[PDB]
């Protein structure tokens, strides 16, 4: 689970915080990236931390 | 129509904090990598806000 704006960083060669220190993709990556909003399940009103 | 231009010069820029706090939905670079910005030297830096 990541932010809404961080979905561009789950790609080969991407510059980011989670790209460098959390999840790194190789340059020769083959496959598919699936991203979907999870506000209904992965959010809480006081803050889901 | 009257967009604001600010000149940035004679400073050392840490672009890492721009990433650290950021409501920037779109962060699109054309001629340079975002993570390499800390490793480069520049002149002619301008921020155009509108």
């Amino acid at each position: 689970v990541i932010r809404g704006n961080e979905v561009s960083q789950i790609a080969p060669g991407q510059t980011g915080n989670i790209a460098d220190y959390n999840y790194k993709l190789p340059d020769d990556f083959t496959g598919c990236v699936i991203a979907w909003n999870s506000n209904k399940l992965d959010s809480k009103p006081s803050g889901n931390y | 129509y009257a967009w604001n231009r600010k000149r940035i010069s004679n400073c050392v820029a840490d672009y890492s904090v721009i990433y650290n706090f950021a409501p920037f939905f779109a962060f699109k670079c054309y001629g340079v990598s975002p993570t390499k910005l800390n490793d480069l030297c520049f002149t002619n830096v301008y921020a155009d806000s509108f």
